[PDB]
RNA sequence: AGCGUGUGCCUACCCUACGCCGGCAGGCGCGGGUAACCCGUUGAACCCCAUUCGUGAUGGGGAUCGGGGAUUGCAAUUAUU
RNA sequence: AGGAGUGGAGCCUGCGGCUUAAUUUGACCAACACGGGAAACCUCACCCGGCCCGGACACGGACAGGAUUGACAGAUUGAU
């Protein structure tokens, strides 16, 4: 819009999400992954991880 | 006799200009001045020094106790 | 969670009202159009918006930030 | 405006030509990178697609924080009508697969 | 290995694309029996292997449907032209098919039918096409507002140990 | 020419990978190119270690999950042609392969 | 400002020196005079719409009568070096809700706005509720 | 010593050798690393050997607190570090 | 049978109580360094001010000297 709609936030919380519902807090950056904790679970075994111990 | 000047109490005290050290009952007079003068101005210092409570970013609620009177 | 309150202020810019526009031009002599302020040629206008005479100001909705004269 | 007029018509055209248009759930997308730029302002693409949606003419899915709509025969009338362009085009179809 | 991502990354990327995919098909496929997907790149192709039980109803008028889903794929990832090709896949034997048998529950549920009798149905199919064993489980509401459950077992069932990765399949 | 030709080969899936090695050395065997034999790299892993609870209660617990990757790499000595020529031969399964210039 | 011998005279000159010359310095000489967090904000910062603070303080002090200071200036940034030509002013500042206002002093410089306007009523207790206590 | 980790990823960011300047925090100039290749033969701690202290709320303890300097950020006040 | 501790001191941190414009909220072996919850802004659910519509679609109405959009300067305003 005009001059005023949006605040920096490009480092800090609000400036990642995720890819699957877009939550924040409770998520995993490494690897370069972006996947919330409650559905990285959920996508586990697709391509990714498995357990073994 | 050139001991640095990183090396001593005060640098530039504040308001009188100059590298200072100071000893034994001129500290005290010196530091009595500082509290004074932040309740002069009065921020948020000198009503936490006139208050009895913690200058410095701590919590309050589970430190200092001493105490007693409960319910 | 819960509902507004109750302020009272509620109005709006102006709706931009419906009137009879453009008499930039005057009619005197056939077929003479007898601008009073200038048709304004600006590095973007194709002279065919006119520029407001404001009275104390000269001011273009197009040229809005710039080349607006205070007089 | 709401949004102009101009970009209605590089959207539906666009739309007519693949048969089909994607975009991400965003409210910040300049110019909506991947098809077209300088066109787009912000939401635009989505904006447009939820009413064209409301009166058929198009099904939509959803998945991962991306919309996915997928044009339809009477959408095919309505553009060719609306854009009143040639009979020539249809892209969603156009040969039997062997 | 530029621009391209390190090796350890390189797996990750590569089951991001296998997972979002996977969700984004069954979301519009699954009445048409859908029942996974195989991917594997080639040497300049892609091939996208769109395994379903009843092709029929995959092929659409005129090999339509196909041709939208190639055409959104080749946009969304935003490969060139000529790179991503779908191709469609008839797979025999569908007792077999968990997440088919599965989805096929779902529709008949859908349809307005009771709990015991869509079970059974589903579950003599596929002892039928050639199983050890089979299970159904329906949990939620149904005769009330206080849930339940309704197990409906045959055969032989595993539970524990490492053979579970091999002989059996779940949705 | 005959350029020092490295064919790194890495997967995830031991079996997968090692007889689509066994079969790039073959090839090249066959033709009698003085290859060498895979050098087996040290296998890495990637772990995530997470709570098994969405919303904390109940017992502290976590999971451990490990991928494991594995990299090895065969070295010829050869024409570039040929070389691309046994490369593409004979693979199927999820096996990834990189070519290489050329090698000191 | 109604001070004596707080930023001249006899008994206190602001680091070595008065009133006077800090209004005639820049930015540049003031900032070196010890006080390391202000030189911070100073080298990084140079103005982002300040501007709207800095100049109605200097008009307000202009225009309001002599021997009387000026109404208020307000703000919600409670974040703003004290300076010298800021001096004489009156400024309201916002907590969460209310405009505190507060007069500016010469020895107030080198804080920041926030210090003297608080957000909290001190406390005052007290008496233990009916589940405050293992019994 | 051992498990790891690292820019080329989201919308913008890494791990750091080496040279120089500074007591320190740190600044500055150059170079390598997509990684059994570069950082890193990760020359880590307790431990070990020789000085000093002497049973003393002591140099044990470092709470609290005064004054000053740096770095991150748009911003550090209730003191980010 | 034993080893090292906790309970005592100071601090960190969570919870109750109390205060407060608001001190957001779930949880009482199987809650209490737990919500991967080490909150400057952001997060943010809370409190106090101000702005925005991104109310599809349908039907009726308005309406081309016109439906409608935005804004220089001054006043006003934390606020350009």
């Amino acid at each position: 819009q005009q001059l005023y709609w949006s605040h920096p936030r490009k480092f800090g919380q609000g400036s990642r999400s995720c890819r699957v519902c877009s939550n924040r807090h409770g998520l995993i950056r490494k690897y370069g992954l972006n996947m919330c904790r409650q559905c990285f679970r959920q996508y586990a075994k697709d391509i990714g991880f498995i357990k073994l111990d | 006799y050139k001991i640095p000047d990183w090396f001593l109490n005060r640098q530039k005290d504040v308001k009188d200009g100059k590298y200072s050290q100071v000893l034994a009952n001129g500290l005290d007079n010196k530091l009595r001045e500082d509290l004074e003068r932040l309740k002069k101005i009065r921020a948020h210092r000198g009503l936490r020094h006139f208050w009895g409570l913690r200058v410095r970013g701590q919590h309050t609620k589970t430190t200092g106790r001493r105490g007693r009177t409960v319910g | 969670k819960k509902s507004y309150t109750t302020p009272k202020k509620n109005k709006h810019k102006r709706k931009k009202v419906k009137l009879a526009v453009l008499k930039y031009y005057k009619v005197d002599e056939n077929g003479k159009i007898s601008r009073l302020r200038r048709e304004c040629p600006s590095d973007e206008c194709g002279a065919g918006v006119f520029m407001a005479s404001h009275f104390d100001r000269h001011y273009c909705g197009k040229c809005c930030l710039t080349y607006c004269f205070n007089k | 405006m709401l949004m102009p007029k101009k970009n209605r018509i590089a959207i539906y055209e666009l739309l007519f030509k693949e048969g089909v248009m994607v975009a991400k759930k965003d409210v910040h997308m300049p110019k909506h990178p991947e098809l077209a730029d300088k066109n787009v302002p912000n939401l635009h693409v989505m904006k447009a697609m939820q009413s064209l949606k409301s009166r058929g003419y198009v099904k939509e899915q959803f998945a991962w924080r991306h919309f996915y709509w997928y044009l339809t025969n009477e959408g095919i009338q309505y553009l060719r009508d609306y854009l009143h362009l040639p009979p020539e085009i249809v892209p969603a179809t156009l040969r039997r697969s062997r | 290995m530029a621009v391209q991502i390190s090796k350890k990354r390189k797996f990750v990327a590569d089951g991001i694309f296998k997972a979002e995919l996977n969700e984004f098909l069954t979301r519009e496929l699954a009445e048409d029996g859908y029942s996974g997907v195989e991917v594997r790149v080639t040497p300049t192709r892609t091939e996208i292997i769109i395994l379903a039980t009843r092709t029929q109803n995959v092929l659409g008028e005129k090999g339509r449907r196909i041709r939208e889903l190639t055409a959104v794929v080749q946009k969304r990832f935003g490969f060139p032209e000529g790179s991503v090709e779908l191709y469609a896949e008839k797979v025999a034997t569908r007792g077999l098919c968990a997440i088919a048998q599965a989805e096929s529950l779902r529709y008949k549920l859908l349809g307005g039918l009771a709990v015991r009798r869509a079970c059974y149905g589903v579950l003599r199919f596929i002892m039928e096409s050639g199983a050890k064993g089979c299970e159904v489980v329906v949990s939620g509401k149904l005769r009330g507002q206080r849930a339940k459950s309704m197990k409906f077992v045959d055969g032989l069932m595993i539970h524990s140990g490492d053979p579970v990765n091999y002989y059996v399949d779940t949705a | 020419a005959i350029h020092r030709i490295r064919i790194t080969l890495t997967s995830r899936n031991v079996k997968s990978l090692e007889k689509v090695c066994a079969d790039l050395i073959r090839g090249a065997k066959e033709k009698n190119l003085k290859v060498k034999g895979p050098v087996r790299m040290p296998t890495k892993t990637l772990r995530i270690t997470t709570r098994k609870t969405p919303c904390g209660e109940g017992s502290k617990t976590w999971d451990r999950f490990q991928m494991r990757i594995h990299k090895r790499l065969i070295d010829l000595h050869s024409p570039s042609e040929i070389v691309k020529q046994i490369t593409s031969i004979s693979i199927e399964p999820g096996v990834e392969v990189e070519v290489t210039i050329a090698d000191a | 400002v109604e001070q004596k011998k707080k930023r001249t005279f006899r008994k206190f000159t602001y680091r070595g020196v008065d009133l006077d010359q800090l209004l005639d310095m820049s930015y540049e000489q003031l900032m070196q005079l010890y006080s390391a967090r202000q030189r911070r904000r100073l080298s990084r910062g140079l103005r982002r719409k300040q501007h709207s603070l800095l100049k109605r303080l200097r008009k307000a002090k202009k225009e309001a009568p002599p021997m009387e200071k000026p109404e208020v200036v307000k703000t919600h940034l409670r974040d703003m070096i004290i300076l010298p030509e800021m001096v004489g002013s009156m400024v309201g500042v916002y907590n969460g809700k209310t405009f505190n206002q507060v007069e500016i002093k010469p020895e107030m410089i080198g804080h920041y706005l926030g210090e003297f306007s608080i957000t909290y009523k001190p406390v005052k207790h007290g008496r233990p509720g009916i589940g405050a206590t293992h019994s």
